[PDB]
């Protein structure tokens, strides 16, 4: 599993792979590791697929109740802390979850929170989870003053880098652009077709023959 | 069923008064007078025991003045048994605070907790309120010497001088007349006894009808001493102030 | 891992002629690391002295608990608790946590205000009372203290002689224990005066 | 969670043209000790159902009481208790299957394998299995424990599929069961010679046979077997 | 547990225990709220029947719920403490979970919600308390003033009064408070609040308490002398 | 008088006035008819509107594929008792793979209603129910009173002016019991029965509610233009 | 110790067509190396044009199907006989499964039907209620034998246009119900040859706008 | 005294009948259902001119497809609104869909009779629940403290109800446009209101399939009031 | 592992806390602030188990902020430290104990003296001139034992702290990505930008 979220001038880029494995067996190449909590909030799937889906669908329900009661869009800080407080109640029971809660509000600007099954809640500019490892991939071509088109490509290229090397990452790349007025889907890209095109056009992956 | 026999102890009258609180205050008005006077250099608690007997063991008797901790004491007006239930609760809260913070409980925090318990009995549970009014004499290092009162309603207020029980109207007028801000403990002792001596329903005020206490920084240097007066000590201060 | 030897430290109590002595080291550690040299393990509630060895969090908790309980006792009884009565309260309090005990070795020392009789007692962590005439030992160097006390101790020592005996018993026992030392305090207790002495000792 | 103490071995059963047959031996084993011999492990419920039970005997005696209580309860405020509102095999099974799965789901099972044999109101053969895991299945032949390994193969040679059931008479079905009980006596170190056999027929009703013995056994060939290889005497 | 339904409907569709609670409020000392352009002022009556009072330690009539919100009340003092405690707990609970201090409207809605609950719960009587809740929402410069009452209804007010002779001081505010131009400065707002209490109070001595709340958690209680200067200036302008 | 303050008090003549007052709520309720043959059982209910803008209050509730009732009185109480029947029917199916007998459903409704008549703090149910069903002993009609009294009948009616429909059914008894394998004719007899309980108002398309259960007929409710056939 | 779980073997296959869906399963029930039954149905009509299978531990499978069927019955009662859409059924089954998150239903669940636009739908669930909408899903013992074949013969993966040398992918064509059933039958015939837990019989439930119909085919009994 | 759940000799629950009297004293709320949407209008009835009228919230959103107007002891409505919002969201969580308006109304009405010696008394507030679902289109429901709910083509509740309902009886037809319904609510509110109707003492709202539930701006309502005045002066 | 250091100088208390957040082998953050302002003159730093650290710190903050509002008074550092200790002493015998270690640095306005309290996850409390939690204590303590003087100025304390961090950066296998330094004095709590 490779999930990437980073903050830039144009908002937030969210990039994920679509591969699910049971042992060596590839269960699916068409998993959706981005959970659309609501039209302005996105969640990433890592660890337990059920735990991530169930509690981030629940988070959307809790977010909707907040907006009815307070007649205001819920802040990313508040939405993230509902989820972090809930998993902390279950701590030691065997919930498995590593997620990036992504939203853009006028109050906060573009905001990413990393939320953990261990009860960790961290705000950061960039978060990446690769197959049981999470961190602030290549990090060489990332600058705040980056175009929306360029930032989308960087996220797409970053997932391609992991998918090639990592056995448990692959299938396709799913792209999301998060703006103040909501998120925009930037489509499903097969890693097979992407790899050959990226290789040819970038010149990269010289070691691989094609 | 049972509803038939319920007095409904926690309802408003059409005037917006609490029946059982008002009737409890009526009960307290027939209790022996207790007076608290706060001076610059300490507090005085003076209280009248209700029509006593010659066979009552006074030196081992306590109905008015109780110790809550080393810094805080209360004068009681009302049902002694009801007061003891609340006093034991207050003693436990004081020790809970000391255990938690490693600091003696500030006077108001203790007073507020006891007042909040009384309040509860007037709003839920369908039980009769506590037929008790307290004068709290205490010292802490935030506000220094403090006098408070609480009544069955669970309302509490701060005072320079105050009375509870019988003839409070008369007692408060006399205190309001002779009290000054620069007053000292020895002066306050005299005022308290003179006030009881004039308001008492008894023929004369004697040692065997009084309970007396002083909270003084008259403790060697930067500390506070509580003094629950012995029968002989009350007899001496009555002669000193020239009442007997 | 063993809760009674994480923080380390020792207490010893002795009886003399119309006097008792109670003494403790000043070390608090995290196993091999020394953290504090000012962790006194002897407390007093009126004229009754309590030493507590073992897990430092429980030493602090039980001190706060017995201050709490002796404060309420005094308010209700209108007199200071006596050593014999306090010993029963310590036992009662420890045994109520029978299946989740405080990891402590308490030691009571004091003189009965009415009889004038010197009193010492020790307890296991669940409140079993050792009421020895001679001496009580507790802590990570209890073996060493037993050794020192059993040879150094003789009955009916005068206060200023008892001071030397208990001091030499503590110091030499602590110097043969890794988790004890870093200074020591000795209380010499008489019916209506108590002297507290800090001992000079090696700081390793 | 427990462990079985006193245990009963194979229950075997099969459907025939007009009804069902079920059989089980009378032993109650205490580990390797064959402690109890007069244990009845076929418990009839009315005149249309027989419940064959293997595994823990203390749990069997509990289930026996549940079924006895079920018949009492069904008769309460029920004018048609001995007619249209009599207990069906299907009702008795579903109840036991509910209990078995609930008990496994509380991690405190009834340590048994149960076969419910009977004939329904409409004359349909009923044969279904349930065990300590709440696992259920139906087949033209059913057997528990060793029976599953040795009885099923023999019974399946008579009724291999649903279409064989109308072609199988009660005489052929009983013969196959009695032979399978002999094979289990030869080869199951926890079997007894003494067994009970129950026939539930849609015409002749419930026929319950007690104190049956395995007979026509082959042992004579044993005299000619000497040593374990090279020995000739 | 004691389950008795004390708050019930009468044939005329009234809940007498809720209406008798309002009578407790009517008996309470007068409390007034006036919001200016960039402030809210809470004025409170102190009945002068109680002298020899220690004003240092005596429970003050205006309570901070958080650093940015204040609550004043008319009615049973003891009842008010339970609502103040619950409100203070909820203010910290909101900061802990939402990572933002309560809005004035949210804190009002909570207190009002507690008051309502006590009008259709078994074995409890309604609160003999009405509240004025004033302050500024985090990072907002718009003044907020809300009122609650025993029934549990709440609403926003340009200016409002509660307690004894509140009818009189509301009469004053209704003719003296212009919505198009509210008290522009702290001075003007405090003056209008003191003026409104002087209609009812008696002596302008220790009988009037004034608390000024400004944006960004700027809350201060005026002293006797500061208020006495307003009392002096008002009557000197009146002598004409 | 002095004995009607709660359900736990007998009168000096051994009456339960709260139960009798609950019984009164049914009489105020809109008329509903129940009747059966040997093959089918039919409910017919006159639905009551608040005014001309309002809908007509639904009277018939499905309890299972083989059982359901019609209500007269407090609709929320019918909802509670029908929900309880749904659960008891459901329990019988899940645990015993067995459709709950209509007679046993009657016994359960009786016992649930009874508990509310002997305990302090509670109140009797303020609704009457006509339960129809088809089980292993054929077609059944039950009348439920919130006293706890449940009665198996060939036909009956409850609600305002129900006596008219009940007298008609008492005359027609020998005719409608013989309407076997003809659902339409049994409903006609039910519609003709409820017509004896009408005054001023007549059966319109959004006024009439009919339910039927039978041998090869699951419990199905007919409303709107589905009952225009029978008007 | 007592193990509350078991393996009853079996293999199930859900395929979504353009205007239809199939849910297929073998009819063999096993424990270890024994056959319990050669015909124990594993795929069920649940009503509202939804077919379900919970393959794995048959006890947990029967319990979940029973609970879901009951959920449909109560949805009708509570929501004026509203038809339960396949998407709503899927979300409901997630809550049934996640309810036992800390003592799971030891099953792989597949439901098949039509979406609200009348297009074929299959939903696949993990034991704890993670779910996805899919065009192809095999579950159970022989899933690893079937899915690679379906990737090749349904989605035309690794297939290209002859004479383009892998520059033009084989174009995706809409498969008829008849061609899907051929691929199902060949999948199970192949699985039966190579997996010891697969055989005896194949039962296929086909869902269309016309409703649910049933097809049965014999498999090798060894 | 007497039981809270006691029946009168007529077979009515005293406390329910008494709560209906409390609702009669409530400010007027009017609902009109059309094929283009459902309109919800309320009288605000501020007790003083210093009360900021925009803080009076008697029209409330339950979900995007369900609006709600209240009349009576409005404080009692808050827990009913809370339950309705929770029921709407909870159903969407369980079933990945919008909850039917009737099912939402039925859920609210299940609270009603949960009183005795559960809450100490019935609710002293009536609700007009307006919404849209795919199955039964645009719907208006009247939820009473009796636990009974009626569907209405048009309904008035509160002090001016019997007068307003008689007016709705004459005015409502099946072909009403949303614009016609808006003016009709404003017209009947203006008739039964003590004070003169303006954009500050009255509030409009509507639920359409496209835009969902919307509370009207004071500026928007002010234009509809001016449109009403002109069309009434037009004959 | 995390570094939390405290040194109490003449007129203030300085807290140095490692900025790194690492789960297993990957570094989640390099700017983490392991501190909570309990009151205007009381600061708490914390290190320990993921989730527990922030949950415990925020819970203490909420309780001290509640007490501040209710009494319109600031609890003394001694009082705050005793409250924190008791909460930790409760949690060890609880179902799932808080694995959090804290340093409490506060300025006592009544006594006009700075105070530093060290409390471990068991509720073991000591008042020290300087303290640390974890492996960092071993390296740092011996250095502070030599250089520490009770009459040190804030600038001298920062220099001694700066020396400690440099030493830890060399001898520590882990990269803790530097420290954040906060000073607690009579004027309140401020962050040292330069370090």
């Amino acid at each position: 599993t490779t999930t990437l979220a980073f903050r830039f001038q144009g908002g937030i880029i969210v990039a994920v792979d679509s591969r699910a494995t049971a042992g060596n067996w590839v269960a699916s190449q068409t998993v959706k590791k981005v959970i659309e909590i609501n039209p302005f909030l996105l969640g990433t799937m890592a660890g337990g697929a059920a735990d991530c889906q169930f509690w981030e669908t629940w988070l959307g329900s809790q977010c909707r109740l907040h907006e009815l009661r307070e007649k205001e869009r819920i802040s990313v800080a508040a939405a993230s802390k509902i989820l972090s407080n809930l998993v902390y109640q279950y701590k030691g029971a065997g919930l498995s979850m590593g997620t990036m809660i992504c939203g853009y509000t006028r109050k906060e600007g573009p905001t990413i929170y990393y939320v953990d099954s261990d009860g960790t809640r961290l705000k950061g500019d960039i978060f990446c989870v690769v197959s049981g490892q999470t961190f602030a991939v290549l990090d060489s071509n990332y600058k705040w003053d980056l175009s929306v088109e360029d930032a989308l490509y960087l996220g797409k290229r970053s997932i391609l880098a992991a998918a090639h090397r990592d056995a448990y990452s692959g299938g396709s790349v799913n792209l999301y652009h998060v703006t103040e007025d909501g998120w925009i889907y930037h489509g499903n890209h097969d890693v097979g077709e992407l790899f050959w095109k990226v290789k040819e056009e970038e010149g990269s992956f010289n070691n691989v023959i094609g | 069923g049972s509803r038939r026999y319920d007095s409904r102890t926690t309802i408003f009258s059409p005037e917006g008064r609490l029946y059982q609180v008002e009737y409890a205050l009526e009960s307290i008005s027939h209790a022996g007078t207790a007076i608290g006077i706060m001076a610059s250099d300490g507090i005085v608690l003076a209280a009248e025991r209700k029509v006593t007997s010659t066979l009552l063991e006074q030196d081992t008797s306590t109905e008015k003045l109780y110790k809550l901790n080393d810094k805080i004491a209360v004068a009681v007006a009302g049902l002694t048994a009801d007061a003891e239930i609340l006093i034991n609760t207050a003693r436990i809260h004081a020790q809970n605070y000391l255990k938690t913070y490693n600091e003696d409980i500030p006077v108001e925090i203790l007073v507020r907790r006891l007042s909040d318990i009384k309040q509860g009995y007037t709003q839920h549970g369908g039980l009769r309120p506590f037929g008790v009014s307290f004068i709290y004499a205490g010292y802490d290092d935030r506000y220094g010497y403090q006098l408070y009162t609480s009544n069955p309603s669970g309302n509490y207020t701060g005072w320079k001088a105050i009375s509870v029980g019988a003839n409070t109207s008369a007692a408060q007028t006399l205190l309001q007349m002779d009290y000054k801000d620069d007053m000292k403990v020895d002066d306050a002792i005299e005022l308290a006894l003179k006030t009881l001596s004039k308001t008492t329903d008894s023929s004369a005020l004697t040692y065997d009808r009084l309970e007396f206490a002083t909270i003084r920084k008259g403790a060697n240097d930067g500390e506070v001493y509580q003094k629950i007066f012995k029968p002989q000590e009350i007899k001496d201060i009555l002669v000193k102030t020239g009442i007997t | 891992s063993d809760p009674s030897s994480i923080n380390g430290g020792i207490v010893v109590a002795m009886t003399g002629k119309d006097c008792v002595a109670i003494a403790c080291d000043l070390r608090l550690g995290s196993q091999s690391l020394g953290v504090s040299n000012k962790f006194e393990k002897i407390f007093h509630y009126g004229h009754v002295f309590l030493g507590i060895t073992g897990l430092a969090t429980d030493v602090t908790t039980l001190n706060e608990m017995f201050r709490y309980k002796t404060n309420l006792y005094k308010l209700k009884e209108e007199r200071a608790i006596e050593p014999e009565t306090f010993t029963q309260l310590v036992s009662s309090s420890l045994y109520e946590r029978r299946f989740g005990p405080y990891f402590v070795g308490p030691v009571v020392a004091g003189i009965n205000s009415k009889s004038g009789k010197p009193f010492i007692a020790g307890f296991d962590l669940i409140g079993c009372i050792d009421e020895a005439k001679d001496f009580i030992v507790s802590g990570t160097a209890s073996d060493q203290l037993f050794g020192m006390c059993e040879s150094l101790y003789e009955p009916n020592l005068e206060p200023e002689d008892l001071f030397e005996t208990i001091s030499q018993a503590l110091l030499n026992a602590a110097d043969r224990d890794a988790l004890s030392g870093w200074g020591a305090v000795v209380y010499i207790i008489k019916k209506d005066e108590v002297v507290k002495r800090y001992l000079k000792m090696r700081q390793d | 969670t427990q462990q079985p103490i006193v245990t009963g071995t194979s229950v075997i059963s099969m459907k025939y043209d007009n009804g069902v047959i079920i059989a089980a031996d009378n032993l109650g084993s205490y580990g390797s000790l064959l402690r109890f011999n007069g244990v009845e492990r076929l418990i009839p419920v009315g005149d249309n159902t027989v419940v064959g039970i293997s595994g823990d005997i203390s749990d069997m005696q509990h289930i026996e009481r549940l079924l006895k209580d079920l018949v009492t309860e069904n008769a309460y405020d029920n004018p048609l208790a001995d007619a249209e509102e009599a207990l069906e095999p299907s009702y008795i099974f579903e109840y036991l299957a509910t209990v078995m799965y609930q008990r496994r789901s509380k991690m405190n099972p009834l340590w048994n394998a149960i076969i419910v044999a009977g004939v329904q109101s409409n004359g349909d053969q009923f044969l279904r299995y349930v065990n300590l895991l709440g696992v259920t299945y139906s087949s033209p032949t059913l057997a528990t424990g060793f029976g599953a390994h040795m009885a099923n193969p023999l019974l399946r040679k008579v009724v291999d599929r649903e279409s064989d059931i109308p072609k199988t008479t009660v005489q052929v079905a009983e013969e196959a069961i009695v032979n399978a009980m002999r094979v289990l006596y030869y080869r199951d170190a926890r079997s007894s010679r003494n067994f009970s056999l129950a026939i539930i027929d849609k015409n002749t009703g419930l026929t319950f046979k007690k104190n049956l013995q395995v007979e026509n056994m082959k042992w004579d060939f044993a005299k000619d077997i000497k040593g374990y290889g090279t020995q000739k005497i | 547990g004691y389950d008795r339904a004390l708050s019930i409907f009468s044939p005329d569709g009234h809940i007498f225990q809720v209406e008798y609670a309002l009578e407790a409020v009517k008996r309470g000392t007068c409390a007034v709220g006036v919001k200016g352009k960039n402030c809210v002022v809470l004025g409170c009556e102190r009945r002068s029947t109680l002298k020899l009072q220690d004003t240092r330690i005596t429970p003050s009539k205006v309570s901070k719920i958080d650093s940015h919100v204040v609550l004043s009340f008319s009615g049973l003092n003891a009842d008010s403490r339970i609502l103040i405690e619950k409100a203070r707990v909820e203010a910290q609970s909101h900061r802990l979970t939402l990572e933002d201090p309560v809005t004035v409207e949210y804190l009002t809605r909570y207190v009002a919600g507690v008051q309502q609950r006590y009008t259709q719960s078994g074995g409890v009587r309604p609160f003999g308390v009405s509240t004025l809740i004033a302050g500024f929402d985090p990072r907002d410069d718009e003044p907020k003033l809300y009122q609650t009452e025993p029934s549990g209804i709440y609403s926003s007010w340009s200016a409002q009064t509660i307690g004894r002779n509140s009818k009189t001081v509301r009469e004053f505010l209704e003719k003296n408070y212009d919505r198009k131009e509210p008290p522009a400065t702290v001075e003007e707002c405090v003056k209008l609040t003191v003026r409104s209490l002087l209609e009812v109070v008696q002596t302008g001595a220790k009988n009037i308490e004034i608390t000024v709340v400004k944006p960004d958690s700027d809350i201060v209680a005026l002293s006797s002398e500061e208020i006495n200067q307003y009392v002096t200036q008002i009557e000197q302008e009146k002598q004409e | 008088n002095n004995y009607d303050g709660d359900t736990v008090t007998f009168s000096p003549t051994g009456r339960l006035f709260q139960v009798e007052y609950a019984l009164e709520a049914i009489k105020q309720g809109s008329v509903t008819v129940g009747l059966r043959s040997n093959t089918h059982a039919v409910l017919v209910a006159l639905k009551r509107n608040a005014d001309e803008l309002s809908s007509y209050q639904k009277k018939i509730i499905k309890c299972d594929e083989h059982m359901g009732l019609s209500l007269a009185g407090l609709a929320p109480d019918a909802r509670v008792l029908s929900n309880y029947l749904r659960q008891q029917c459901n329990y019988s199916s899940l645990v015993f793979n067995r459709k709950l007998a209509v007679e046993r459903a009657g016994h359960l409704l009786c016992d649930k209603a009874q508990k509310n008549t002997q305990s302090y703090g509670g109140r009797p149910y303020g609704v009457g129910l006509l339960i129809i069903g088809y089980d292993k002993s054929g077609a059944h009609l039950l009348e439920f009173q919130p006293s706890g009294n449940v009665t198996e009948l060939y036909g009956t009616a409850i609600g305002a002016r129900s006596q008219g429909a009940k007298t008609y059914l008492e005359r027609t008894l020998d005719t409608f019991i013989k309407i076997d394998g003809n659902p339409d004719e049994l409903i006609k007899a039910g519609v003709e029965a409820i017509s004896q309980s009408l005054r001023d108002e007549s059966l319109t398309v959004d006024n009439l509610s009919i339910a039927i259960v039978g041998k090869d007929t699951p419990f199905t409710i007919y409303d709107g233009e589905a009952v225009a056939k029978y008007i | 110790q007592f193990n509350p779980y078991g393996d009853n073997g079996g293999t199930i296959l859900g395929i979504a067509g353009e205007d239809f869906a199939v849910l297929a399963g073998d009819t063999r029930n096993i424990t270890d190396y024994s056959i319990n039954s050669r015909y124990e149905p594993k795929v069920f009509d649940c009503g509202d044009n939804i077919v379900m299978s919970a393959n794995g531990f048959a006890a947990d499978g029967d319990a979940l199907v029973k609970r879901f069927k009951n959920s449909v019955k109560w949805y009708h009662f509570d929501h004026n006989d509203k038809k339960l859409s396949i998407n709503s059924a899927a979300r409901n089954i997630q809550h049934l499964l996640y309810g036992k998150r800390f003592f799971p239903y030891y099953v792989h669940t597949i439901i098949a039907g039509l979406d609200e636009d009348g297009k074929g739908a299959v939903y696949s669930f993990d034991p704890v209620g993670s779910y996805e909408r899919e065009q192809c899903r095999a579950g159970g013992a022989a899933a690893s034998l079937i899915m690679p074949f379906l990737d090749n013969q349904v989605n035309f993966k690794n297939q290209y246009e002859p004479g383009t040398n892998g520059k033009v992918k084989k174009p995706l064509k809409y498969l008829s119900v008849e061609e899907v059933i051929k691929l199902v039958r060949d999948s199970f015939t192949s699985a039966t040859e190579r997996h010891i837990q697969v055989g005896d019989g194949l039962e296929i439930l086909i869902v269309t706008k016309d409703g649910v119909r049933k097809e049965f085919y014999e498999l090798k009994r060894d | 005294d007497r039981g809270v759940s006691t029946f009168s000799p007529e077979g009515r629950l005293f406390q329910v009948e008494y709560s209906l009297e409390a609702i009669k004293l409530g400010s007027t709320a009017i609902g009109i259902a059309t094929k283009e949407g459902v309109v919800l209008g309320v009288e605000k009835r501020a007790t003083s001119p210093l009360l900021e009228s925009d803080s009076i919230e008697k029209i409330v959103e339950i979900d995007r497809h369900i609006g709600c107007a209240m009349s009576g002891l409005t404080a009692d409505a808050r827990s009913m609104i809370e339950h309705a919002r929770t029921a709407a969201v909870t159903h969407n969580l369980y079933y990945d869909e919008d909850i039917n308006v009737e099912s939402l109304t039925q859920s609210v009405c299940d609270l009603a009779l949960r009183f005795g010696e559960l809450m100490s008394r019935p609710f002293g507030v009536a609700l007009l629940i307006a919404g849209h679902d795919a199955d039964d289109g645009y719907q208006l429901f009247h939820a009473e403290p009796s636990g009974t709910f009626y569907r209405y083509n048009a309904k008035a509740i509160g002090s001016g109800s019997e007068g307003a309902q008689a007016e709705l009886l004459n005015e409502w037809h099946s072909s009403l446009t949303l614009k016609e319904a808006e003016l009709l609510v404003l017209k009947i509110l203006k008739q039964v209101m003590e004070e003169k109707l303006d954009e500050n003492n009255a509030q409009l709202s509507c639920i359409t399939k496209q835009d969902g539930f919307k509370i009207y701006d004071n500026e928007k309502t002010a234009e509809l009031i001016k449109e009403l005045k002109e069309k009434e002066a037009a004959e | 592992m995390d570094i939390i250091l405290g040194i109490r100088v003449q007129d203030s208390v300085i807290l140095a806390s490692s900025k790194a957040v690492t789960r297993g082998i990957s570094v989640l953050k390099d700017s983490d602030d392991k501190t909570r302002q309990l009151s205007p003159h009381t600061l708490m730093s914390f290190a320990g188990e993921a989730g527990d650290t922030v949950q415990f710190a925020e819970y203490i903050q909420a309780n001290i902020q509640l007490y501040s509002i209710r009494e319109d008074y600031e609890l003394s550092p001694q009082a705050v430290s005793s409250f924190v200790r008791q909460e930790l002493a409760k949690s060890i015998r609880s179902r799932r104990p808080y694995q959090v270690n804290v340093l409490i640095g506060g300025y006592d306005k009544k006594k006009n003296k700075p105070e530093l309290y060290q409390i471990d996850y068991l509720g073991t409390k000591v008042e020290l001139p300087y303290g640390a939690h974890g492996y960092s204590g071993f390296y740092t303590f011996s250095l502070l034992d030599h250089h520490y003087r009770p009459d040190m100025t804030t600038e001298e304390g920062l220099d001694l702290l700066k020396l400690c961090v440099q030493e830890l950066e060399k001898r520590m296998p882990m990269d803790f990505k530097g420290v954040i330094v906060k000073i607690v004095d009579k004027d309140g709590i401020r962050q040292v930008d330069d370090f």
